[PDB]
RNA sequence: AUGUACAACGGGGUAUUGUAAGCAGUAGAGUAGCCUUGUUGUUACGAUCUGCUGAGAUUAAGCCUUUGUUGUCUGAUUUGU
RNA sequence: UGAUGAAUGUUACCGCAAUAGUAAUUGAACUUAGUACGAGAGGAACAGUUCAUUCGGAUAAUUGGUUUUUGCGGCUGUCUGAUCAGGCAUUGCCGCGAAGCUACCAUCCGCUGGAUUAUGGCUGAACGCCUCUAAGUCAGAAUCCAUGCUAGAACGCGGUGAUU
RNA sequence: UUGUGGCAGUCAAGCGUUCAUAGCGACAUUGCUUUUUGAUUCUUCGAUGUCGGCUCUUCCUAUCAUACCGAAGCAGAAUUCG
RNA sequence: UUAGUGACGCGCAUGAAUGGAUUAACGAGAUUCCCACUGUCCCUAUCUACUAUCUAGCGAAACCACAGCCAAGGGAACGGGC
RNA sequence: AUUCAUAAUAACUUUUCGAAUCGCAUGGCCUUGUGCUGGCGAUGGUUCAUUCAAAUUUCUGCCCUAUCAACUUUCGAUGGUAGGAUAGUGGCCUACCAUGGUUUCAACGGGUAACGGGGAAUAAGGGUUCGAUUCCGGAGAGGGAGCCUGAGAAACGGCUACC
RNA sequence: GAAACUGCGAAUGGCUCAUUAAAUCAGUUAUCGUUUAUUUGAUAGUUCCUUUACUACAUGGUAUAACUGUGGUAAUUCUAGA
């Protein structure tokens, strides 16, 4: 099996090659937000605490929240809902999914993690991925620094560098 | 293995044990016992049968599975910077936004500007 | 023929069934009568519903098990290289 | 066909095994192989594997059936002042229904060695050759007999214990 | 008893492209069986319950299939004879 | 589909009050097919009461040369006896 | 021709609109302030009217058939009252009520190699026949049903199901 | 200045004539019985709601896409996870 876990603060993920198969029969039968023990899958991510936040299915079906069920199912779905676009405004549609519960029908289950336990994982903590953008909004930006009502955000702005030959610029 | 759950009393089925119907539009029941077999047959609700799980769960009754949801009393806890702004500098001129002379004397700079600009504008104009 | 003895009851378990009677209800189609005519108004009747209640009942008779209780445990006949 | 049983010195236990009976049967599929063979057309086989047909012998975990558990619930009519709880209705009727019985309607199992026939042969004369035969001799079948399985001679037997 | 019914042999004119016999085998002929049908009337008329089917066992083989084999006008498959 | 029905008719031997040809309705009439239904059946199983069974008590009858093991033989040609 | 337009009293609203939008140009007063004012536009926005539409609607008019003369109303057919729905009237639908309504002046039913019309061939006149078919109005997207989005679809080169 | 969010439009066009015989349609009326985006012409002094601190108006809050990357199906204009 593959989990596809996450470190949110770090923005880090990576996928695991999962065996120890009762080791992964502790998240059968589980459901969606959902936390069980890193230490109980696995001594590597022992301390370790995720969250069963979703996964494919054989067939590229995901979880989808709320079913509370296991077995796959066609769902009349709208907007505003995962697991589907819709290619138009007012296009219902009925696509198949697999629901909330988690089984051996799974193939990668996508994790998150809300605690980091004693040891260090190799892709995920002693590694970060930056904040790819900065905030464009003037607000956003001042209470994101706390400065003021009138600190100048024109001046505190993001300038980031880039060089289109050896002309360099902030654009 | 794998262990199910019966359409009717929705009862874990271990292998073997139990019967299992296959309807004409697909529809795979399966069923722990002729009890709730035949039940199906008679086209009944376990949602009004009493001993039955829906009926359980339909009645509140056995309610021990949701507690709660849990709540964080902080804040993010992250001023930090925006990638361009050097946060060290970012504090040390948000620590300078107080006694605020420096943009008052900019702002009387430009002001004083506006001033002289009616003034040369309408100059111009004569 | 005085014991890790036996038996009848009781208990526990396992199974079957489907939520006992009794009480209560600001539940109840409503119909009549009460008046301080409510805002649950009260009263008589009224299937049925809900809570106590996966409750109650039955459970070896050819189910299992008992630290329980109460008892039982020398009557007859025959047999020889 | 099953079932008892006097008598053997008594009684109990463990055994032998005469004799009799006997059972396992056939096919398909994949592979061998689109190979061999065949000008082409078409088209094999032995071994191996998985399955089934027929028959048999058991068993009841599962599923199904059966239900006087007259166990639980409900239903009609009527009687017990009403309720509660019950009687009668040739087991009143329905639904569930354990246990037990039971089903190719369910499941499990169904042995390997020898002598042989037919046939083909080895050496080999008669018949100075030759010949499977005449003396001798090899392999060989759903055959035959044993292995195995069933009963155990009630006048077949043995070993052992205790014997007032 | 066995004409007739049925079954199997001897012989081999011929058929089989040529060749009687791989396979068939007319004309002639020797036998067998009693599952036919006759013929007979021994027993049975002071009664042997009288067709078929159903059920169920057992037996014969003149073997339809299956086991092993031989022959072929058997290349293989399929088939035929034994 | 030797059945059933509709046609054909050198009809062994159809036929007109020895009544012919139809004929609604009716039939515990004979017959065929279809729907339903079903333990008739594939293929049997299970349950109940009364029996059988054992007991106490009561207590017949039919039938009977003598009696009661098989094979073959011959024999009144199919014996329990020889 | 109105209970019209429109105005006011009294309240209702889960609360509607009343510019936090954008490009150019930068203009003027001095109370010398980033003070105050200012232009040409785009976008959107409540109401009314307009325009392109849309839906309903009045009179008249349609081929052959009586080997179709009674038809409609159970469970809407005709009307009325009240209400619901509609964007809106109204059996459009319901509750209740009266029992009516169409018919030889051919109802109703059947058939149509019938979509209709503007028109085409053909002729002295009269006329007969054709007209799917370039323009107009309708219907449909394989048959049916349903519906979302939207001002506008019962959309099909959009969704849902069944066939 | 791709992609993407957003706003428009995708209900026009085009194709066929299956349907349909007071139905469509044609002329002719009405909406004093209705919707109408869009255009076009006009049109929001009155929005602090214990209306005094209850509230920035040189102006307020929220994602979320695109993208980064983890990726999952054999396949889909398939899609989740951070």
């Amino acid at each position: 099996m593959k989990l596809n876990i996450s470190y949110p603060v770090n923005g880090s993920q990576k996928t695991f090659e999962i065996d120890d198969e009762h080791r992964i029969r502790v998240f059968f039968d589980k459901r969606i937000g959902q936390e069980v023990d890193g230490e109980a899958v696995g001594d590597e991510f022992k301390g370790y605490v995720f969250k069963i936040s979703g996964g494919n299915d054989k067939q590229g079906f995901p979880m989808k929240q709320g079913v509370l069920l296991p077995t796959r199912i066609k769902l009349l779905l709208t907007k505003n809902v995962s697991c589907y676009r819709p290619r138009r405004d007012g296009e219902r549609k009925r696509k198949s999914v697999r629901g909330a519960i988690v089984g051996p029908d799974l193939a990668v289950l996508a994790l998150v993690i809300v605690k980091k336990g004693e040891q260090e994982l190799e892709g995920l903590t002693d590694t970060t991925v930056p904040k790819r953008l900065g905030p464009k909004r003037a607000n956003n930006i001042r209470k994101f620094f706390g400065l003021s009502k009138e600190d100048d955000v024109r001046d505190f702005v993001i300038r980031r560098e880039v060089t289109k030959g050896e002309k360099t610029y902030t654009k | 293995m794998k262990v199910e759950i019966d359409s009717f009393s929705g009862a874990k089925i271990y292998p073997g044990r139990g019967t299992l119907f296959v309807r004409g539009d697909s529809k795979i029941f399966r069923f722990q016992n002729s009890k709730s077999a035949s039940l199906f047959k008679q086209r009944k609700n376990p949602r009004r049968i009493a001993w039955t799980v829906l009926f359980r769960k339909h009645h509140k009754k056995g309610i021990t599975e949701e507690v709660a949801k849990k709540r964080s009393r902080k804040t993010v806890k992250a001023q930090r910077p925006i990638t361009g702004a050097s946060l060290d500098l970012i504090k040390e001129r948000r620590s300078l936004k107080p006694e605020v002379r420096k943009a008052n004397r900019e702002e009387k700079l430009k002001a004083n500007k506006e001033k002289k600009k009616a003034e040369k504008a309408a100059r111009k104009a004569e």
